[PDB]
């Protein structure tokens, strides 16, 4: 009965598939659709950090420039969770 | 076949009810 | 949204670090750690599947051939999330 | 190498801190 982890990986699915579902059934996000996910999930509205988001987009696009696949988007969230610093300390 | 996905497909059969609710919540926030 | 994702990536670390840090400050899961993590935190569908859980553990250790590291464990959870393909088709 | 962790730090420092709350819950609730 895997509910606690299955619903957390289900959060990442339910976030990701909104943005591909804007054009079709696909398991990928194109570089500008990936940037839409970042701005619509992490609502930094009117802040100067969009210049950091175009570099975060270049870190995500380093997996594939044309469109970033769901598994590599989760590999990147694995780096994001590791770089959180305090999370792996308590 | 690839072999990998056929071992992972056994974990789908666990029978959870919350994952399919949480995906809907993560979609419904953007209605 | 941000807080819904930030708690979900916190579920993966809230599960993982109890096993990796069980006998030190360590940030990797050995073959016993990953099996104890699944059987405690996720349990199972049926105890007859435990022979496929040790094969899933061997497919997790496929990345390093001794003990599996945090980003590779999350990358494999991206493949496990891809097995729920209907949620990634909509 | 690229300055990955220095750009990803700008997201750590923007997150709502439920990461560390959920970790501490998961560390207590399993007993």
């Amino acid at each position: 009965m895997a509910s606690p982890l299955d619903q957390a990986i289900g959060l990442l699915i339910g976030i990701f598939h909104k943005y591909s579902g804007k054009e079709g059934d696909k398991h990928t996000l194109s570089k500008k659709e990936l940037k839409e996910l970042i701005q619509k999930e992490l609502t930094i509205g009117s802040k100067l950090q969009d210049a950091e988001i175009v570099k975060l987009m270049d870190d995500l696009d380093r997996n594939k420039d044309q469109e970033v696949n769901f598994q590599e988007y989760i590999t990147f969230l694995g780096a994001l969770a590791m770089i959180y610093n305090e999370a792996l300390k308590g | 076949s690839e072999g990998l996905m056929n071992v992972l497909k056994k974990i789908y059969e666990d029978g959870d009810d919350d994952m399919k609710r949480t995906i809907n919540k993560a979609w419904v926030e953007s209605r």
